[PDB]
């Protein structure tokens, strides 16, 4: 994707490092994110997440 | 002088009977080689014995 400015063309080439801070899979709560391995859907065990 | 006049009987003394305890919720057991891991989640403060 381009942009373009009175002439003249700006492009951002891809980032040099493609790290993330949030792993595979997330939880939001309360406004905040959590890196937390939940149990996929049908999957959940009594007394955790899910 | 001498003052012990009688005796008189003190109502209300321990006895014996039936109180409802409750159950913590049944642990999660599972199995292996000579090993069992048993998960546990208490409600109120309970002893493993």
């Amino acid at each position: 994707t381009p942009v373009n400015f009175n002439g003249v063309k700006i492009t951002a080439g891809p980032l040099s490092t493609a790290w993330t801070p949030f792993d595979r899979k997330i939880v939001q709560y309360a406004g905040e994110i959590y890196n937390y391995d939940f149990p996929e859907y049908g999957a959940g065990q009594p007394g955790a997440f899910g | 002088g001498a003052t012990l006049k009688g005796k008189l009987h003190v109502p209300f003394l321990l006895a014996d009977g039936k109180c409802t305890v409750p159950l913590a919720p049944e642990p999660m057991i599972t199995f292996g080689f000579r090993s069992v891991s048993l998960k546990l989640h208490p409600k109120n403060p309970t002893y493993l014995i």
